[PDB]
């Protein structure tokens, strides 16, 4: 004697049942080892990808969207700045970390940034990399950016700087000193910026991507 | 714990829409199995170069009456047949053909008003993995289409009304659900930036890298 | 300091710290002709202030070159690893960056959405095919979409670092060495019919120099097939 | 691992098609069980001289309404009866005969709108194997048909509508599925080169050995 | 309490369930031993069957389709040749190995050929049996056939030659020397060719035969 409870005879799309195999007693072709087997999406979001920081105007439709211009002549002047929201912000929109995030609703983990100065070896200078925490707005002057979390980056010695960000905030770069070059060396250089997930990184509630049409 | 390729590629996704009538110009449905029609699933699968999986085909067949001027219509329960064609299998040229009786094609019979019919398909590829992106010509001597390897073939699906229910016309629809099972992936690749154009190939129209803003410092 | 590496009869000069990046943690091995294991040095390509990019198909790149060309001819199917070396010799007053990347199964889009491209336009034999800045016209031509910010495959060029890559910054680095395992669904495949990997070199940060310097930087590419076997 | 005689001779194959009406000239179906009608199965079975197996008969009964001019038709659920006649069993001369009540013939009752009815039959041959090819005369003293041994008899099948559903006419169809189970074979023999002519015997028209070509060196 | 999942109440043709026996408690007649019990189809494809090599014109409608004519007068001249595709090729079409193959889609295994010279005992000569691998086309001259895989078959000593073929290719026979016969012996002979599966032989995906009408 059996009784059929409610929920019987329904096609609940998201359920895991045993399914009657159509073609049984059919061989499967043994699987060979293929180099590079993804098991978790996270392993993809741990790869640095260049960022179109300068997505201004018709730069997006050219290769000059990824490079940040750093001129010799002009102190307190600012290099760049963008809000630190890898999900909704247009800067981290199509980044490898950002695309993966657009498939989920909740996420918690550190973000790692890496700047690579792409200038002549003779070129020397200093930069102020300041990160303002969420509640505070972006700093206006150089002093205000110094009085928070900052990293004074000297291009002459180190050519690549790494910033690990906890817990959105802001990232601002300032010219501590103008670029100094001996004669026969160009003074107009560029900076590139890579983004990557760091330490713990979790993603919950799978949703559809908003980039389909 | 949630972002595994299993939980990311094991969602039931509708992949087809079609209609067949008990009497009329169209009396049977046909759709070559492919995961390229649905863009939502195609873009998720194009994350990896080589992918291998099993299927769980689940159909949803609904029938509606038609605007006819015949009277004294008495309906009888409808029965639908869904013939799965293995690659290289005979394909019914017509509705009342003889191919609907081959013991090879595993057709599932269903009577309206029950739990929707579902069947599974194993890995049928002769090769060791379905290849999303092929960089060559299918024909050995060339003079063949580019990026069209036949190793990914998964067969065709055919559906018909075994018995006409009533003198009055009836039109039925069928939604095919795709559920990859026991999924494996290899060689991760970047997400498709531009929108899809033709399900046949990777042709696209050039697109900007991202949405623009006012100034770099903003 | 410098060092010499000998394979067969050819020899290459590289630094002491070469910073090799293995493909996917795997070194090329036989499936379980040694005379084909040499440094097939291709031509040099002048990098200029406006050069968009270049791309080679490794199987095709070595289709006309001696023993490898003769072997892949009579023999049916086979497999082959690779060790691509990209050497870029430039002064200290030059500046610029390159993205050296080996893309497996790089299917390329066609300018006309309706049809696929032609073989000659897609494959550059004994020479390097190059990208373009402006979009390719969509007419009735079987041309390949050579836009550099899309790379041709159709994806944003920025995140092309998922593939085994390496960056050459003329400020610190000078060369890149990428080992590539045999990646294919099929155990062995006809080398002529299908190309498994595409080598792409893209100048993100443009070359720049003061007046009175060399007008170009001669990139140099060297291929060395590792563990090649045939049927 | 796949080419065993089991996996080669255990496929559900339709073997019959017929129709019977609630009211009309034909009101019941009848088909002597034989694996000779379906050429696809006949040619597969003619690989071996002696074969022994069990059956799994599964029917598919569908009903359709007819073009009548009676009004106020109210249909009631239909019930079909399928009487299996063992060899030497009484055979119903008519539809409403008394033979439909013999407790020997195991009839299965079925009501429309359920899972299709299925029953199995054991090895009924008095001999020790069904013989595909007999090289003699059935009659002991001869003066009997050639190659017609009665040892292969498997009985007859009869089907009817137990209750007429509505005043309006209804015509039903029945497809009989044949599934040999626990198959054994003996003495392999060459595949039939020429096409079948009569299901009764092995008579044939002479045919060429194979398709011809241009020259021997081509 | 039970719940009915999707896939219930369906007649999936290719399924293996328990079936209610119609006539239970009925005896079965014990099975006697009958000589020769097939258990696997492969045991049939391991039997050599003659091949209609000369299926030219009205030969198919006669017994002269199986014999290959070898004349005395005419060097580089060729005896026969046919492409080595036991499935689709018209030569191996109705062969015992071929018919069995027409029931399946995938198959992998060696093919064994055997030639039996059916000529007078006095008759002597030599033949060049050359097998060109898949990628290469059939050879044109005798030298080109010699430079590949070959077997020089001497009818005077050995009367039957066996060729085991791996992994379609081609098979070509050439007259290394003309047939030499003493007086009172005919110089026109014939050759027959048997085909058989060899070593490992697997068949997957059962399909319908295309020879039914």
């Amino acid at each position: 004697p059996t009784m059929n409870t409610p929920g019987s005879c329904q096609f609940l799309t998201s359920d895991d049942f045993q399914s009657p195999s159509a073609m049984p007693q059919y061989d499967v072709t043994p699987e060979m080892r293929i180099p590079g087997e993804v098991k978790n999406l996270m392993e993809i979001a741990e790869v640095d990808s260049v960022v179109p920081v300068q997505n201004v105007g018709e730069k997006v439709n050219s290769m000059e969207a990824y490079q940040i211009p750093v001129r010799s002549n002009e102190s307190g002047t600012q290099v760049f700045g963008f809000p630190l929201q890898p999900g909704y912000s247009s800067v981290f929109s199509r980044t490898l970390l950002g695309e993966i995030l657009n498939y989920y609703t909740h996420w918690s983990g550190s973000i790692k940034l890496t700047f690579m100065f792409c200038g002549s070896a003779m070129a020397t200078g200093k930069f102020l990399l300041a990160y303002s925490p969420p509640g505070a707005g972006a700093p206006t002057k150089r002093v205000d950016a110094m009085l928070g979390t900052h990293v004074v980056w000297d291009v002459g010695l180190q050519s690549s700087c790494v910033l690990c960000i906890p817990w959105g905030g802001f990232i601002t770069c300032w010219y501590q000193t103008n670029i100094v070059v001996p004669a026969d060396a160009q003074s107009s250089c560029y900076i590139m910026c890579f983004v990557s997930a760091c330490n713990d990184f979790s993603v919950r509630l799978l949703k559809d991507t908003p980039f389909i049409s | 714990s949630e972002s595994t390729i299993e939980n990311f590629l094991c969602r039931s996704a509708c992949v087809y829409f079609t209609e067949y009538e008990n009497s009329g110009a169209k009396r049977y449905a046909e759709w070559v199995l492919t995961p390229r029609q649905a863009a939502q699933l195609r873009r998720k699968l194009e994350f990896f170069t080589y992918v291998r999986f099993d299927l769980e085909l689940t159909f949803v067949i609904t029938s509606t009456q038609q605007p006819s001027t015949t009277q004294n219509q008495d309906a009888q329960i409808l029965t639908h047949q869904i013939m799965y064609v293995p690659p290289g299998g005979p394909v019914p040229d017509k509705v009342d053909s003889y191919v609907w009786q081959t013991s090879t094609n595993p057709s599932v019979f269903w009577t309206e008003g029950n739990a929707p019919p579902r069947m599974s398909i194993p890995f049928l590829s002769i090769g060791n993995a379905y290849s999303n992106f092929y960089d060559g010509w299918s024909e050995f001597s060339r003079n063949g289409v580019y990026g069209i390897n036949t190793l990914n073939n998964m067969g065709t699906l055919y559906a018909r009304h075994v018995n006409a229910g009533s003198t009055g016309p009836i039109k039925s629809t069928i939604r095919i659900y795709f559920k990859p099972k026991h999924v494996k992936a290899w060689i991760p690749r970047p997400p498709r930036l531009c929108q899809y154009e033709k399900a046949k190939n990777v042709n696209f129209q050039p697109s900007g890298v991202t949405t623009t803003r006012q100034s770099i410092t903003t | 300091r410098a060092r010499s590496i000998t394979l067969g009869n050819s020899t290459i000069t590289t630094q002491e710290c070469a910073n090799v990046v293995v493909g996917y943690g795997v070194w090329p091995d036989y499936l379980k002709d040694v005379a084909t294991c040499r440094f097939y040095t291709l031509d040099s390509v002048q990098w200029q202030k406006t050069s968009p990019g270049w791309w080679w198909k490794l199987p095709d790149a070595l289709s006309n070159l001696g023993l490898f060309g003769q072997n892949m001819q009579y023999h049916y199917l086979g497999r082959t690893g690779y060790t691509v070396h990209v050497q870029c010799n430039a002064s200290k007053f030059h500046q610029g960056c390159l993205l050296v990347v080996c893309v497996p199964e790089a299917e390329m889009g066609c300018a006309t959405l309706d049809n696929t491209p032609s073989s000659a336009e897609l494959l550059g034999g004994d020479s390097a095919k190059e990208f373009a800045d402006k979009p390719v016209a969509s007419g009735s031509n079987k041309l390949v979409q050579r836009v550099v910010y899309n790379a041709g495959m159709g994806v944003g060029v920025g995140n092309l670092t998922i593939f085994p890559h390496q960056w050459i910054n003329l400020r610190t680095n000078n060369s890149a060495t990428i080992v590539m395992p045999y990646t294919n669904s099929v155990p062995m495949d006809n080398m002529f019919r299908h190309n498994n990997v595409t080598l792409m070199v893209i100048p993100f940060v443009p070359l720049d120099y003061c007046p009175g310097s060399t007008t170009y930087v001669p990139i140099t590419v060297t291929i060395a097939p590792m563990c090649a076997e045939y049927n």
